[PDB]
């Protein structure tokens, strides 16, 4: 019956938990879903039955942790919370519940409570970072090394995995996160070294071994700079900016019928390096399943679809009878090497959350072409009427329809393709009426101008609405993302390094153009007493949390309103008493 | 494992297992001990693993309870009346006694420690010999001393006459209040060790002083300690702040 | 100190008998310099006083939407000199139409009569298979490829789109 | 700066949670004083 | 003055509530608070944490 505080005092006076659950007890609560509940579909569609369940929805790539799933499931708050306050791994757990909850909001169809169990989520998440923040503040090394870099029973998968699935940005916004993934970004090398001491020591090999960079003795240093993931991105900066400088020259001059160049195999040489990298990440980053995570990054898509297209560009123009279109692919793939460059922004705080910015508002852009077609349409196919232009030809006509309005957007007005008065009158056609003769190359040999002056006032209505009405509410639109994403861009850009970090922490040394030989090199008691450790300082963090609430002004008011009532019945007893004698 | 806390025991010498591997006369610096036995008895029983170090009183009986309960209150008393080393340099170091539950046996040994002017507290709820006298400090009686312990001695006057004894020195129980799972009683131990000192020296007071500085009780070092009662020197305090500021 | 370094420059090198041009740039730049110091008064009135810190804070702004036009301004620029193939392809003039023109573009300057090839008058110009038209524009390249150029068009769109909409607001914003 | 941290002070203690605070700790001692006045009674 | 060396020890190990009754009886108030003010500051803007 979703009594919380009730289950909290049974269990409180010497109940046995253990003792106590049974699959069939377990059965019973599983059953009682709500009627026709999300929980109630899945277990139907799907004894318990619940971890087939719980690998659909996640991915499948002691009693306490038993009731917390059911909670959850069940979307029970009060018990939920109940439950992961004398659990196992707390950290862990929490951010699981996180991840869990939001997955199944994002499923339900309820829309309200999808509202709820996200502010479950909000609340579980909150409570995790309030935790590690306190096992982080106890002992540095203990909680950063062991509680994060850990492979749970929950998913085994480590809690930042668990973490970047679930989106919980606000964790990874904290001191200690943080300070370990700054840790590693840097490897061996001082987190405190100048990044302008970085640089300069990136083309001078030689002084890494002066004071400027901070950490036989010899080889253990080189390797300790060169290997440190920091190095790797810079390295990969430099080396795909000198792609991109090569893959221009190549397409903007070296490309002809001929057989290729020197400097074309060289770039050929490079991409069949690029993708032999990409290879490496998608099967080694359970195949299917590797596969599959692989996939999931938008990064990695991009980078398939880039690769994709230069083997169809280089392809094509091998063959004798399509230089043409080779070149043409192999302009757009370069189009989507230069776009896939924004990746490396992430690393910086500025520049970090205004790619997220870009990737909402091109949905805004997506809705406002619905609009901006629908508007085209009715104004290009009343004008092109109106006018009757001569040439009538399919293309003409869609150019004059779809694409003039659509510069006339963006300040491209042509007059004397449209208006009368600026045109000189002309006996063009047999047809009945006056017609006109535009100077522009495609604006029709001749037009009609029998009802000109519509054409200028659709031209004037056109220009308002479009040049304005649309034109702001998209950017209105804008404005709306950018602010939601801007009072969190902290928090984004804090996951974006995350990500980077864990991108470039697994990486060979060498840079994508030498990266071939590295490639050819490729080819207990201790967790008892940490998760001891995490539930001392969960049970203080409860503690202290508890503490702080019986302080709150509400409860002391309750408190001494209880307590005054004790009184008064009191003072009527003694009353009493004294009355008898 | 989550941090220094040291655990004592204090257990008859004739109910722990495997005597035997733990006489030598010569010394028994190693030692093993079998305390994962197959068998089991309601006699002997096997010593603990988590304690830093144990006492074994002999009472020379091949097995029974409450040969240590005088030994106890005797080294529990001397503690009572011993100073935090450096001689006399350094100050008393407190002590008392947690009830939890018990039997007629248990409330002789809370009288006899209360006659010894040793703080004693009680838990509300753990049961027979603690319940009933919380519920006496609270406060017919007679009712109560059947309800809250078992049918046998409750109708034995003596009981009656041991919870008068008990309650003929109040000052030193206190209770317990759960207060929904409160889970917090500094407040309670350092309530206790105030009451029970009354007198006001300046010299016995800075145990608990640096007590309420390891917790942060201000409050109730305030209104006790430094209620003005106590004459307070200059000298007396320097350490109390060198912790606080630490 | 930075305006007096360049006046000095200036002054020294117009006095050199042949450094004249140089000398007058420099003091050009100089004027510029001196004149942009001039906001400094305005820090007397309420009204204009915080503009100047408004100003100082978006230039860090400008600084980072540079940056992403830049990245973009590459992309689109590459891609559209790829595709026409102009025969002029002398490398000032590969930057000036890989960078400057579609800056300008994000200005309203579209010159359509240098990208579209309906609206250039087609020429045998080079002996290269396919065909080719001729652009009026001086700077355009003497005749560019006209084998996709839907394409240059629809890459025209869409820059026009994200550029003057997309980013400039974005900087905006 | 001593007459500003006063006020301070004594707006502090005027506060509705200091309120709130001294009358519950006030009506707690007020409390303890009827049972102790109700046993006194009890005795005699 | 001791009051001004407890007043800086404080401010460095950044104890709020000390620094607080530290500057509550120093010497120059306004200039002290001023003084912690700007140090303050110098180590927020030079410190990694970023909390
Ligand atoms: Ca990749
Ligand atoms: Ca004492």
């Amino acid at each position: 019956n979703d009594r919380p505080e009730f289950v909290r005092l049974l269990i409180s006076h010497g109940l046995s938990l253990g003792h106590f659950l049974t699959p069939m007890r377990l059965a019973q609560l599983y059953s009682a879903a709500p009627s026709n509940s999300l929980i109630r579909n899945l277990l139907d569609q799907a004894p318990p039955d619940v971890g087939h369940v719980l690998r659909m929805l996640l991915g499948k790539m002691a009693p306490w942790s038993d009731l917390l799933l059911w909670a959850l499931l069940l979307n029970r708050a009060q018990m939920a919370m109940y439950f992961w306050e004398m659990g196992s791994n707390a950290v862990s757990s929490a951010l699981g519940a996180c991840l869990l909850l939001r997955v199944m909001a994002r499923l339900e169809p309820d829309a309200e409570e999808a509202a709820r169990r996200k502010d479950l989520a909000f609340k579980f998440e909150g409570m995790g970072v309030d935790l590690f923040g306190e096992c982080y503040r106890s002992s540095e090394v203990r909680a950063a090394r062991l509680l994060l870099r850990r492979c749970p029973l929950w998913g085994d998968a480590t809690c930042l995995q668990l973490a970047m699935q679930a989106d919980a940005r606000a964790f990874f916004a904290q001191d200690g996160v943080q300070s370990l993934l700054t840790q590693k970004w840097w490897g061996d090398m001082a987190s405190t070294t100048p990044i302008w001491a970085l640089v300069l020591a990136f083309f001078c090999p030689p002084l890494i071994y002066t004071r400027l960079i901070t950490f036989r003795r010899c080889l253990r240093r080189w390797f300790h700079f060169w290997g440190a993931p920091v190095t790797i991105f810079m390295g990969n900066v430099v080396s795909y900016l000198l792609f991109l400088l090569l893959f221009s020259r190549v397409l903007l001059v070296d490309f002809q019928p001929a057989p290729p160049g020197s400097l074309e195999l060289l770039l050929y040489f490079w991409a069949f390096t690029l993708l032999c990298e990409e290879l490496r990440q998608g099967l080694s980053g359970s195949l299917s399943q590797r596969l599959r995570l692989y996939l999931a990054d938008s990064w990695n898509q991009c980078d398939l679809v880039a690769l994709t297209c230069f083997l169809l560009g280089v392809g094509c123009r091998l063959t004798p009878g399509l230089y043409h279109l080779g070149r043409t692919v192999l302009c757009i793939d370069f189009m989507v090497f230069t776009v896939r460059l924004l990746h490396i922004f992430t690393v910086n705080k500025q520049l970090g959350p205004k790619i997220v910015i870009v990737s909402k508002m091109m949905k805004d852009v997506f809705f406002f072409l619905f609009f901006l077609g629908v508007w085209l349409v009715a104004y290009g196919v009343a004008t092109e009427g109106l006018l009757r232009p001569r040439d009538s030809d399919f293309p003409s006509i869609l150019r004059r329809v779809f694409y003039r309005p659509y510069l006339q957007i963006f300040g491209q007005i042509p007059q004397e393709d449209m208006d009368v008065a600026l045109m000189e009158h002309s006996n063009c056609s047999s047809e009945p009426g006056f017609w006109a003769h535009p100077p522009g190359a495609q604006a029709g040999t001749c037009v009609s101008q029998y009802a000109n002056w519509l054409v200028v006032l659709l031209l004037v209505i056109f220009l308002l609405v479009a040049n304005i009405l649309l034109v702001n509410l998209l950017i209105a639109m804008f404005s709306y993302t950018f602010g939601k994403v801007q009072g969190n861009s902290d928090l984004y850009w804090k996951a974006q390094r995350y990500r980077l970090i864990r991108e470039f922490h697994s990486r060979p040394a060498l840079a994508p153009p030498f990266i071939v030989i590295s490639h050819l090199r490729l080819l207990k008691e201790a967790e008892r007493k940490l998760l001891t450790w995490e539930s001392v300082h969960k049970e203080n963090f409860l503690l202290a949390r508890a503490r702080d609430k019986r302080e709150s002004d509400s409860e002391r008011l309750k408190r001494t309103s209880q307590k005054v009532d004790l009184a008064l019945k009191q003072l009527g007893h003694i009353r009493e008493y004294e009355q008898r004698l | 494992m989550a941090s220094k806390v040291v655990a004592m025991g204090v257990a008859p010498w004739g109910v722990v297992r495997n005597r035997d591997t733990l006489i030598n006369p010569k010394g028994s610096f190693p030692a093993r001990y079998r305390w994962r036995g197959d068998p089991e008895d309601g006699v002997q029983f096997p010593l603990d693993y988590n304690y830093s170090a144990f006492f074994l009183v002999d009472d020379g009986t091949h097995g029974c309870l409450g040969g240590e309960n005088r030994f106890r209150l005797r080294l529990e008393s001397y503690i009572s009346q011993q100073k935090t080393g450096v001689g006399g340099t350094g100050i008393d170091i407190p002590v008392l006694l947690l009830l939890i539950d018990g039997d007629e046996k248990m409330l002789t040994r809370i009288e006899n420690a209360t006659q010894a002017q040793l703080p004693c507290l009680l838990v509300a709820g753990s049961g027979g010999a603690a319940d009933c006298l919380a519920e006496t400090l609270e406060d017919q009686g007679e009712a109560r001393d059947r309800i809250r312990r078992f049918f046998p001695k409750g109708d034995l006057e003596v009981l009656q006459a041991q919870v008068e004894r008990i309650m003929t020195r109040k000052e030193l129980l206190t209770v317990y209040s759960s207060e929904d799972g409160s889970e917090e009683f500094e407040t309670i131990v350092l309530k206790a060790l105030v009451k029970a000192c009354g007198s006001s020296e300046a010299s016995a007071y800075l145990d608990e002083l640096r007590l309420a500085v390891a917790w942060n009780r201000v409050d109730i070092a305030q209104s006790e300690l430094f209620r003005g009662d106590i004459q307070w020197r200059s000298f007396h305090l320097e350490a109390s702040l060198m912790d606080a500021l630490l």
